[PDB]
């Protein structure tokens, strides 16, 4: 179902409302549109917040640091609410929403995790791809310590493996700042 | 009368290690080095037309060179590579011989791996050991340094048989038995 | 073939009555839909209710969940009415509706269900799995017994296969409020 | 190939007129798509009758259910007209036409059928999935026994496998009640 | 290649001159099409002609008596004109235009044919089928009997196998009534 | 990608101009859109000239022979212009135009041909398909004779195998009037 | 996905303020689109300075020649802003923009490169094919090392293998001219 | 002659396990471990070069090994890894060698599961307990602890042939017959 | 020298089931036992290591088992699991033996139809009986109760070696010869 | 010794008919009949666990059963079901053995055709003479009546090993070889 | 009497090569020729009939006809083309022979490589290695000049049985045995 409503098509005519609906695998294409998106509201007003709903299992770690960077960029504060399922890139943006405007809705599940990624070729290519993913893992944990207020071991002991939580243990944390229930 | 023809090929006292390096062909030499060493103390002649393959494989086929007490005699004929390399190095460089149309190739060994960065750095160690380790064994059957091995396999390194020879991986180049 | 009747498409003209039709397995595009058309419509008139039709084999459960978590956050009173089939998710779904306003046609198929998933990997790996999809069993099963009214148990031991049922016996269990059978 | 007249599309046009075209397998889908139309003509004008063209091979039985219980459910009257094909579920949703209308073109094939289906894994699956399907079969029977009129028993014995009918033979079991030929 | 010219494409253009292609193999979807606007000609005025233009390999013998039944229903005369190839259902489509008014262009070839079809299962499943298909089979050749004004064991003995004829020998055979040359 | 030019797209912006372009192989698709285009053109104005611009190996000869009939049966002329290839059906259509009025640009390729075909089954099948293509054949070439000027056998020879032509031969051979190199 | 507002589309509406999204790998439409745009806003006001955003994995090194090329053609001075991933052509493309206005966000993966390509057929094929990749690494590093400032030996050595960088090393190496954090 | 040549690979009382282990390789193991057993009680010696595979294909070896009354010697080649491990630990530690270009290593098992949860469940308590028996097994046969294992499985824990010795799953690296 | 070779085969009476249980591995076990009871009525030995497959063809040798003169005793090695377990209990309590890494696995049996309710229905009937039977045929060898067995092989019921003991699968634990 | 090994496979008269039916398993039994009857007249005993597979190979394994002198017992094992059963049903009611763990299916064959009408309609009359050749042979070996097999193998009939006694199909249930 | 037979077999001292070149085919033909060489030192015929393949195969067959002490003797037949080629030119002129319906091609080596400009530029250096290895083989064995055959095998060089006579390649087109 992709329905209009007036020839406004259903997400077009949220995003009137300042609302973005990140509800994918996060790979260079959705990257672009939620940038685009951001942007866009931000040149429009820069005084309002932005509503971003995550409902992702993560993806590409550039193509996420693209939208991260942006949330950052522009002026506006972006809230994030995280519903269904918000894990690994999913989670990382969860966390990265404006403080004290980052929520889930009671029955959503945050995953946390390490880095995944591969390395083909010669041994030369192989030490270079696992010496880049280690740094990458390196400065996710890092901003991820300083998001939630945990210390870098502890997050880095947590992220080992695939770490579910409820949206309650999210709150205690500090992946984010309050569950939401009603409107 | 296949008494006297089987007989024949074992008394040769010859080895054939033809085509990708594999772990089924690890077993096959296997067997026939433990045979003919059981037989006898006598020399052996391996042939060797290998671009490599599995290196562990070629591991074990070095290392049952070595093992068995009948002293052997490597040729190479057409490429010897990676693995294959490795195998023709078992052989002490006085016993190591080449047919004239023969090319030689040492590289650094190559892999992949999916996962977790843990996973991956785990992996990524385990490969930059076994480089050090071929690197280390060609350098003391070959003469080089580590060094120098090591800045050679960076890339795919191509030897003919004259340079094969000079580099120190071929002693002897022969055209005839003699 | 999907009609377009003036312009509006069929489902955009019943999404102007505050029609909301999940005819589908669920998944993440599914649920969004679902979840922006509730949205919308709250914030058009927050005071009057939405009719969400069911008809689902179920799918993603964090995708249910979704449309779960926003049913409730929205200040309409979500009316669920089963049609055809609402398995998994689908009957979940259907007991999530505003408390009365919960309805099936008279030959709808309803079936409950214990949460299906995979595992792969290293036992540490197929561990945090088993240790996850419990959890999620767990908590729809704790969801389920209030919506219905009927102890824990008793929803544990009804979910453990495949349990089909009528409207009617959907409604003596306490999935749904009441069957409907006409307009009038 | 869909033309379209005059900002309508062929289907959307004839559906001005109340007339809606079921041309396909039934399935989810379908299913939503015919209920979706069915629910906006009655809410349009729920004195004049609705015009159900039906073509179709059959396909998901709760799918079929799904229009069946909308057909009943509007207040209008739907008329059946078969046309071409109408087999298995196709055939069900032709009888289910309000009393009176359900027509068929002369040389339009009827086929009632047993339900089809599948049964997977353990064998208390096998068991849950036979029952459930026997008791469809059941109810399936129920109805089409009232709807034509002839015994449960009969309607069993002739549905054990594909039995194929000319309009006419249709119109004598008590499947349609008239064969169209010309218009009016 | 499907140009628009003035809001109509050119196929919706040739409709609204009461021109209807049939260019392609019969299915259900395609069965649907070519109703719906023999329905639409014919409420928009029952007084003018329709002309049915078939470039067609045939189809489901179902899909294709679905548009033959509407033919012989709506109140317009249907005038058919074979262009390319009408072989089998496309053929017999052809021969059930109105009287008069059933012609072909001069290279177009014209193709008849007994029926084809499948029948898997058990002895008694493939006695079904084949019961089925030749009264299907008898039924064809008595319509085709009937138009062409051939003995029903012509049509039997000629349509054996594929029976490929000019626009001429169709003419002879009674299966169109005149040969269109120029637009005079 | 269909460039379009004011809601016109472009080969709609031709047509406007009673231009056909008929740029792809031949199959019961392409023949219903060039026969609703003929139908179409002759309907508006009986009186003006159609251009057929023709690039196509050719492709199945019965849709070929749909819109050759129709060519015939509009009341106006239909000017043939060859570009790039024009073979099989392609160059029979070719040579269908208005007599005086068929042409091909200077460096378009004419090929001619004897028809193609399959036939599968018991001999009596296989001798029906025979049959039937080896017809098909005969009045290709009658039709061909008549339109070139060339006797029968002298078409039946040279479509033996495929025979590539300049447009310079497709002229001296009668398949063209006239050869186009500007306007 | 890929909003509608107001009829303009996301990336239209931006494109209205001189922004360009390069978000994916570079091929020949990719380039064109890309070239359009660029040529586009150049027409329409040479004076105002032109936003290439990239965020890019590479891709056809002549592709992004086409790229790389207008952007030097065009009077309008290009802004480059990489953001995510800008790999290979894409980094390529990000530090040709003009002197002072190429930017990257503080997380931004650069990554530089030498060319990949592949060779098939007889020695004389493959020996035209090396030395034709050569040739194109060789001006690559040329082009490179003027935009950085570095010596042509140190982009030859950097690049011999998958060279990854930050925001600040990108900076400190000159492939970029800043970090852009925030709005100011 | 064929004669006094298989007589002489079976004079040998040598096995070679290369390659994948799985059931078939198991059975062809089994066979020769029987053959040789009814032959003499002389030693056997087995070459192993193995990335592992199937884990219960792998106990069966191990307990094979350890049934026949033969003394059974192993040696490394290669590699040894995973269901591998199993099979070399089999041998008692004073009979445990290695060729000298030989890397070793020990992980947890894998698997995996779909269906209900009830059915994912049963399946992770059946890991869970494999994990333990097979790492109770190397921490026996190695003179490490449960727990050090326990830890050092955790993830692939390579080994080169020098560390391998120091671990207790190598007793002696040699080169030659000793000839 | 193959005449003392296969007949040490043949002498040690020991069949070796390994991997899964079809109809192909049933002709083979059939026909190893007939010709191991041609032979004599010494005992034999059969080594089991499966995952189960045919429950058909595991019906077969369990019947071929007891259908033989000659005593069976059964070595379960690795897993025996489902139509493995049948062939594992064919022997009699006291030669039901276990290697030490064994585990074991009993459940009801899976299939699939599809079709008419009349063809499922009778597919439905048919797994039922199946179930019965093999239940039936665990508990009688096992010394459980039908009722025990029958709750138990609900879901797939995995035990360790020494609660296959306890259970009544198992008999004696052994790690050598003796 | 593989002189008093194969010499014991062939002294025990007894050929395995496992797995689906075919023209392959019928030339293996074929060859197997026609050896074992040129050596002597002493019976010989099939073990059948078969699906059936193949009618018109079943049909050809069925009349070489009575081509053949030598008196032929048949022991059903597993299951023997379609082709399997007009097989099984060669042999003599007296000569007709059963293990307990078997299971029976009878039905009607089963087939498919495409193509023209008459195609359709002659493959039609063939597959009803069929049904009706393979129950009369089936009425006739098992004493039902033709009605009574017709009536019963409209659907899969499946028989437990006591009800295919009961049936006719089984003579006698067996354990051991007594 | 198979003692007649494949003694019959090795006294013709015939190898035939026939398809394609692999390393496989260079095993086969290396093991045969070394076992001829063992029974004597009599002159060994091959017979080839090979579109070539893999280079250093080819490479490996070359050598080994001229390591062995036998005069071997060479048959083209049908084609020999590529490495075929340096296979048959392996065997001194004199020696060199084609049955009437041969014809014969040279061409210079083909290949592929993918990733970075050096790991291409290295794959091609390998190449025109080959390339000019292969060109001074053939010129050596046929007596034209290097520059010759470089220009010939450019594009593939297609030679009749006479021109290949002419050529150099054949040296004697014989019909018979004598
Ligand atoms: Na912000
Ligand atoms: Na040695
Ligand atoms: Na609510
Ligand atoms: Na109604
Ligand atoms: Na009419
Ligand atoms: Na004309
Ligand atoms: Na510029
Ligand atoms: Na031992
Ligand atoms: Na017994
Ligand atoms: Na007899
Ligand atoms: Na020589």
């Amino acid at each position: 179902l992709i329905p209009t409503v007036i020839a406004y098509d259903i997400y077009s005519r949220l995003l009137k409302d300042r609302i973005i609906m990140l509800g994918s695998a996060i790979d260079d294409n959705v990257a672009n549109s939620i940038v685009s998106q951001l942007l866009f509201l931000d040149a429009q007003d820069p005084e309002k917040d932005i509503f971003l709903y995550i409902n992702s299992p993560g993806g590409s770690i550039s193509a996420g640091m693209a939208i991260y960077d942006t949330m950052n960029f522009v002026k506006a504060d972006v809230q994030t609410i995280g519903m269904g399922m918000a894990a690994s890139m999913g989670s990382f943006l969860l966390t990265a929403g404006a403080n004290g405007k980052r929520f889930a809705l009671p029955n959503a599940e945050i995953m946390i995790h390490q880095p995944l990624g591969g390395a083909q070729g010669q041994a030369t290519e192989i030490e270079i791809a696992a010496r880049h993913i280690l740094k990458i893992k390196e400065r996710m944990n890092t901003i991820m310590a300083e998001k939630t207020g945990q210390p870098y071991e502890v997050i880095a002991r947590d992220t080992d493996r695939d770490n579910f939580m409820t949206a309650q243990e999210a709150k205690d944390y500090g992946l984010i700042d309050d569950i939401i229930i009603n409107k | 009368i296949t008494n006297i023809l089987t007989q024949k090929l074992i008394d040769t006292r010859t080895v054939l290690i033809y085509g990708e390096i594999n772990q089924e062909l690890a077993e096959d030499v296997s067997k026939q080095l433990l045979l003919l060493e059981s037989i006898s103390n006598d020399p052996i002649t391996i042939f060797i037309n290998s671009q490599g393959g599995h290196v562990e494989a070629g591991d074990t086929i070095h290392d049952m060179i070595k093992f068995i007490k009948p002293t052997v005699k490597v040729v190479g004929t057409g490429w010897v590579a990676s693995a294959g390399i490795t195998i023709y190095l078992a052989a002490e460089k006085e016993n190591r011989f080449s047919l004239p149309n023969t090319r030689y190739m040492i590289h650094q060994p190559a892999g992949g791996v999916q996962g977790q960065s843990t996973e991956i750095e785990i992996e990524a160690k385990e490969i930059i050991r076994m480089r050090e380790r071929i690197n280390r064994l060609i350098a003391e059957a070959t003469g080089q340094s580590y060094e120098q091995i090591s800045k050679d396999t960076d890339r795919n390194f191509w030897l003919s048989v004259n340079e094969a020879k000079d580099y120190g991986i071929v002693n002897e180049i022969i055209e005839n038995r003699d």
